């Protein structure tokens, strides 16, 4: 009866040890995954940068964030808060601007777009732009830096099915 | 129960190697899938990021 | 006209902008067009409660209006289906839906369109006069259900300028045209009707025909009549299902009308999977039951606020069915879930409660709700009577009667049924309380009795004595031991319970004891009554009762056996076995007078 | 294939979402905004504490223009004018995917295990549609727990909801390891595990987690904890988190889960809580007025479905709070449920395990899955022959301390012996001792041959005629 224990323990022990090395192997395959999909995502952002390094396709890529922008707002006022390198360029479209959001909503255009004396970051953010209202409560942070944390986030089953095709025992979706 | 106890002795190392010598023809896997099709999600990724969408909330 | 959404606050919206709505008209919410139904009105504002799931409404959303309330349609096909609280067919659904959840925001007809069915033209000629209630056609629908009769609707009468020919043809085709300032009306094979405003009918009667249950204990002790109503109050799992289950089973019935308010979800799943594999005889063995019934299911899942219209769309059919001169019996299910669903919508709204939380109008909307059974003479020419009987179950919180949802019912109804607990511990099946129940259809029944059973309410009177001096004897046995008992209450304890053991046990499901039929019960009642009074007899000249005991030995056998004779054998079969038991008993009590 | 390719391709969107710096109020749990610009109901949302900690929370009300935010994590240091609201135009979302298997979750749902995120396949609602009833099917089959007491007595047919109603102290815990570790269909061990545990003491997940790890089950099962002394709040989403995971791994993977909740009485405190902190109307003992419709959105997502072949078992753990079968928790629980064990502490003085007296416990669907073809045609009314000696047992018993040992006839005597062996030999067994329900219903036949045949009345007399006497 003693010898029935003093076994069965040890028995216990050894198995234990065994499930946790078949536990500790599956971290790694995970941790090697989602360091590969950090590899995708880090070596994104070196091409956001060099778009933003071009004047020529630039402009028509801020006009639409703006204008995105104002369009989820829906106010007759707007605050402007963009990079220290890019007020010259705004300041060349204030009319394209109020012409659209008259167009696209419904509505006069804009009455003012008065481009705060604050600035960003030059290195954390590169490109975009932050729009607010009037009394500067409600904001929409759009920057380029901004959009693609949005995007990393529901798109991870798109991500899946391209780098992986149709899962295996899922069949019903 | 000292014959049981020591036989489990090289127990630990043998499993261990056994274990990390099985998976390790996944990671290579991972690794030479991850660059083949790397463009193709940077290209698509980038192409949703650049354009907006430009649409109103319906009342 | 649309309005707009304006406070959202869980079963419960506010739309502005809705000046033409009226009290109780129906609405539709959001951009699926989910149902509503309003309750309050502040000028622009006007509450309403939605019948589906609430969430990711916006405030600004559109809502409309409809100009009629809650209705159904009545009409061929009802028979066979299954039906949700809002009467949306659940087959079609899913066959349309090519999923196993049910799509929020779906719309379907409640009756097929675009089946085909054989029209039979009635006896109105043209140029004729027909008022509201009046058969001019029929409907071949099953082999059970051989003709399916056409009513004229209601609140609309006139001269007929057209009626069409016998043939086949769907639900749309008019058939009728009605002039009765013009012949601006067209009947088709169906029609519509709000729910909250009873069937209008010629005249009541008084219910005098017994409802065979099938149950031995109930049809003999508490029985119960074609047209009235019961209570079957529950003790949280003590085989409520089992009564129901006989009920639907072997009920002398027409139509059943099965609904699910509250359910465990489950049962629904096995009773629309026995029934399509088991059969009932009435001019022929017709295989289905299932061409006999329809089912409502709402389950406890399913949203607060449909559990209510799960009930008026339940009795709105027995009504329909009741009006085409056929014995219909509806079913209910947990009623006390529908008053916790009132419960919950006030508490919602904010108004003061009654007890416990209830409303204080609880005790009126039941009682609107149970005055609807009942015989009648329907409304029309050719002179038919129908009935309905409701059978409620209430379910209440703990076990005790106190309940305001039980001490409501019992204020209206007219049958009532306890239900124990310890004998359903023991698995001892019906779990009725034989000292708290009591029928008030007892003495009515005299005129039935008489053409076919005279000697019935004596015997049942005895037996009924027998069981209440047992439970006074043994009162006091606790506490001061079975020394001083006479030999007469020896042999009253004695027979109370093989009473208890044989006669008030139905063993559920068998191929014997599944459906007592009232022959079979009258005779083994006889068969008990009269073993007691000569076990009395012999010991009242002093014979001793111990002895007795074994010198007898088969009697006791005998007739605690008589029970397993086949039913369906043959009413003069076991008539001439019972015959002959009592007599071989009394000859044995005379012989082993001894 | 293309319809896989399509549910997805939805993902490659991006929609930016707003930050209101404005709010005008706190109470309780509760915070108050303004000008929301089309509030959504039942949306979630990400407070920025001045601190710079991040929480979340979930709105309540919306009328015109405001929304009323209760949060999770508290609400104390939060302040009108540094904090900041972003709304994620979304319900909330647990991201799953089949190699959730083999982790430990938190009470919201995110690793705890020193691991990476889930890199889900899919985002699903933690709530969920209810199932068309026109399309489920009832079980028909059955499950060997391998404890005499359940398996023979009562009977456990996977697709089945029954819960556990134990006291305080006593070995439920256990019990329910037993059964997880100790399952199978009669003729598997290949019941994937979720496991969700709200309410609990450190002790208590060590030792689920130290129970799962030495069997060799961990590597097939799923872990959410909610310890004591985690956020009160969050005890209502986490029943729900294992409940979608479960339903994701059973109806879209075909294969068969078995889920257990720890503890239902401190899902049920917590909403008497949540509840009190507004002034919704109470219920008996003061609970809240729909708490039974909250319940039952919990315990129906059981069961099986016509195109699948998964099945997922329930095994919820509730503690009555005085032993009192009446009091509110047990009895929406039971009326809800189909079928209960329950756990004695009489029999648990005297050591008896597992201490489960059998004449308050319950199987609906025992009667479906017995019968032939899986078991001996005796197992239907042997359990009633049983119920019913053992029911004499329990009263003569109670007479005999009254009235002395004078008025016990033989029936007495002999249903007294019945009732002393059917407790010492046949309920009791060990924490590692299988019982299949052959041994279990040859044992249990070996007690009735104290009776004489001529008065087991239950039973059939064709089954005693072939088996009372071999």
């Amino acid at each position: 009866g003693n010898f029935k224990s003093k076994l069965k323990k040890a028995m216990l022990s050894q198995q234990i040890t065994k499930s946790t090395i078949a536990n500790k192997m599956r971290l790694k395959v995970l941790s090697a995954r989602e360091q590969s999909l950090d590899g995708i995502f880090e070596e994104t952002k070196e091409k956001l940068s060099g778009i933003a390094n071009n004047r020529d396709e630039y402009k028509p890529i801020l006009q639409s964030l703006i204008v995105e922008a104002l369009l989820k707002l829906l106010e007759p006022k707007a605050i402007v808060k963009a990079l220290e390198r890019d007020v010259d360029l705004i300041e060349s479209m204030k009319d394209d601007i109020m012409r659209e959001y008259g167009e696209k909503a419904q509505r006069a255009p804009l009455e003012e777009i008065v481009i705060s004396n604050d600035y960003l970051n030059k290195d954390l953010v590169s490109g975009g732009v932050v729009v607010s209202n009037a009394s500067d409560k409600i904001e929409i942070n759009n920057t380029l830096e901004e959009r693609l944390k949005l995007l990393s986030e529901e798109a991870l089953p798109a991500i899946r099915l391209e780098l992986y095709g149709p899962s295996k025992t899922r069949k019903f979706f | 129960l000292k014959e049981f106890e020591q036989k489990n002795a090289g127990g630990v190392g043998e499993l261990e190697k056994k274990a990390e010598a099985g998976v390790q023809g996944e990671l290579a896997e991972i690794k030479k899938i991850a660059e083949k099709k790397k463009d193709d999600v940077v290209k698509i990724l980038i192409e949703t990021v650049i354009k907006p969408s430009a649409e109103v909330h319906i009342n | 006209e649309y309005g707009a959404i304006y406070s959202v606050s869980g079963p419960v919206v506010i739309a502005e902008n809705m000046i033409g709505c009226a009290m109780y008209e129906l609405v539709k919410v959001g951009h699926d067009n989910l149902v509503g139904e309003v309750i309050r009105i502040d000028g622009d504002k006007a509450t309403i409660q939605v019948y589906e799931e609430t969430a990711g409404l916006t405030v600004g959303d559109p809502v409309l209006r409809t100009g009629k309330p809650l209705s159904v349609e009545l009409g061929p096909g009802l028979m066979e289906t299954i039906y949700d609280g809002i009467q949306r067919p659940l087959k079609a659904i899913k066959e349309e839906s090519q999923s196993i959840y049910i799509p929020r925001g779906i719309d379907t007809p409640a009756l097929d369109r675009t089946i085909k069915w054989q029209f039979t033209p009635g006896k109105f000629q043209v140029g004729d006069h027909i008022s509201g209630g009046d058969i001019y056609g029929s409907v071949f629908e099953n082999s059970l259900i051989s003709s399916h009769k056409i009513l004229l609707p209601p609140r609309s009468r006139g001269t007929i300028t057209w009626i069409a020919p016998a043939g086949e043809y769907t639900l749309d085709e008019k058939i009728l045209e009605v002039e009765f300032d013009g012949k601006k009306s067209d009947f088709t094979l169906y029609h519509t009707w709000p729910v909250r405003v009873p069937r209008p009918v010629t005249e009541k009667l008084s219910a005098d025909y017994p409802l065979l249950t099938g149950q031995r204990v109930l049809d003999a002790l508490f029985p119960c009549v074609q047209g009235g109503t019961t209570c079957i109050p529950g003790a949280f799992g003590c085989g409520k299902t089992v009564i129901s289950q006989s009920l639907s089973k072997y009920s002398n019935s027409d139509a059943i009308i099965y609904v699910g308010c509250g359910e465990r979800g489950n049962e629904m799943a096995e009773v629309l999977m026995e029934f399509p594999e088991l059969y009932t005889e009435m001019s022929g063995t017709k295989e289905p039951i299932m061409k006999r019934t329809t089912l409502v299911a709402n389950t406890s899942n399913m949203p607060v606020a449909a559990r209510e219209a799960s009930i008026y769309t339940g009795i709105t059919l027995a009504e329909y069915f009741r009006d085409q001169g056929k014995n219909v019996s509806m079913i209910a299910d947990s009623s006390s879930r529908w008053a916790e669903a009132l419960r919950e919508i006030s508490g919602r709204l904010g108004e003061m409660p009654a007890d416990q939380g209830f409303p204080a109008y609880l005790g009126a909307k039941l009682a609107s709700f149970y005055e609807r059974a009942g015989k009648a003479v329907a409304l029309g020419s050719p002179d038919r009577t129908g009935s309905v009987s409701i059978v409620a179950a209430v379910s209440p919180a703990g076990g005790d009667f106190s309940d305001p949802v039980t001490t409501a019912t019992l204020g209206i109804t007219q049958v009532f049924w306890g239900l124990d607990k310890k004998l359903a511990q023991r698995k001892h099946f019906p779990s009725i309380n034989t000292s708290v129940s009591y029928s008030k259809y007892t003495n009515v029944l005299n005129k039935f009795y008489d053409s076919n059973y005279p000697e019935f309410p004596v015997l049942r009177d005895r037996m009924k004595e027998i069981l209440s001096n047992a439970e006074e004897l043994e009162q006091v046995v606790q506490l001061v031991g079975k020394s001083a008992l006479s030999d007469s209450d020896k042999i009253t304890l004695d027979v109370a319970t093989l009473i208890k053991e044989d006669f008030l046990q139905q063993n559920g499901y068998s191929t014997y004891d599944a459906f007592c039929p009232i022959w079979k019960t009258f005779d083994m009642m006889r068969a008990f009554i009269s073993y007691h009074d000569e076990a009395q007899k012999a010991v009242a000249n002093g014979a001793n009762w111990s002895k007795l005991a074994d010198s007898t030995g088969d009697v006791k056998h005998a007739v605690s056996s008589s029970k397993f004779f086949e039913p369906s054998r043959g009413e003069k079969e076991v008539h001439g076995e019972f015959e002959k038991l009592l007599s071989t008993m009394q000859e044995r009590f005379a012989e082993s007078t001894d | 294939f293309a319809i896989n390719k399509k549910a997805v391709e939805q993902g490659f969107n991006v929609k930016p979402r707003l930050n209101y710096n404005t709010v005008s109020g706190v109470n309780g749990p509760l915070v108050i905004l303004e000008k929301v610009k089309f509030p959504r109901y039942n949306e979630i949302v990400n407070l920025t504490l001045p601190d710079g900690t991040v929480r979340q929370g979930q709105v309540l009300e919306i009328r015109g223009d405001r929304a009323i935010v209760q949060v999770f994590e508290g609400t104390s240091g939060i302040d009108v004018k540094k904090t900041t609201v972003e709304f994620t135009g979304e319900s909330l979302r647990i991201p799953v995917s089949e190699d959730m298997l083999g982790r430990i979750f938190d009470g919201s749902g995110r690793p705890i295990d020193n691991g990476p995120k889930v890199f889900a396949e899919d985002y699903l609602d933690i709530n969920g549609s209810p199932i068309n009833p026109y399309a489920r099917i009832y079980p028909e089959e059955m499950i060997s727990t391998g404890v005499s007491a359940i398996d023979t007595m009562n009977s456990i047919a996977r697709g089945q909801k029954i819960p556990i109603f134990s006291a305080s102290g006593l070995p439920h815990n256990e019990i329910a390891a037993q059964i997880c570790r100790q399952a199978g269909l009669v003729r598997e061990e290949n019941f994937s595990i979720v496991f969700a545990a709200m309410g609990v003491n450190l002790e208590t997940a060590r030792f689920f987690k130290q129970d799962f790890e030495e069997n060799g089950s961990l590597e097939r099962t799923s872990l959410f904890l909610n310890l004591a002394n985690d956020p009160t709040i969050e005890r209502i989403i986490t029943p729900r988190l294992a409940l979608t995971t479960a339903e994701y791994l059973a109806y879209q993977t075909e294969r068969h889960v078995l889920t257990i909740l720890t503890d239902m009485s401190s899902y049920a405190d917590a909403l008497r809580e949540v509840s009190a902190a507004r002034e919704e109307v109470p219920g008996r003992r003061g609970y809240p007025g729909y708490m039974y419709t909250d319940l039952s959105t919990i315990y129906e997502r059981a069961g099986r479905v016509e195109g699948r072949n998964g099945s997922i078992t329930q095994i919820p753990i509730l503690t009555m709070p005085n032993d009192d079968i009446t009091h509110p928790i047990p009895d929406l629980t039971g009326y809800i449920t189909e079928g209960q064990i329950f756990v004695d502490r009489q029999l648990h003085n005297k050591g008896i395990y597992p201490p489960i007296n059998v004449l308050p416990s319950l199987s609906r669907l025992m009667k479906s899955a017995i019968g032939e073809g899986m078991t001996r045609k005796d197992h239907g009314d042997v359990s009633n022959q049983l119920y019913a000696k053992y029911a004499i047992g329990k009263d003569a018993a109670a007479m005999k301390a009254v009235v002395g040992e004078e008025a016990l006839s033989i029936e007495d005597k002999l249903s007294l012996e019945f009732l002393e062996k059917f407790e010492k030999t046949f309920i009791t067994q060990g924490a590692y001792e299988d019982r299949t329900v052959f041994e279990s219903l040859d044992q249990a036949w070996s007690l009735l041959r104290i009776y004489p045949k001529e008065m087991l009345n239950r039973i059939s007399p064709k089954i005693l005629d072939e088996f009372y006497d071999r």
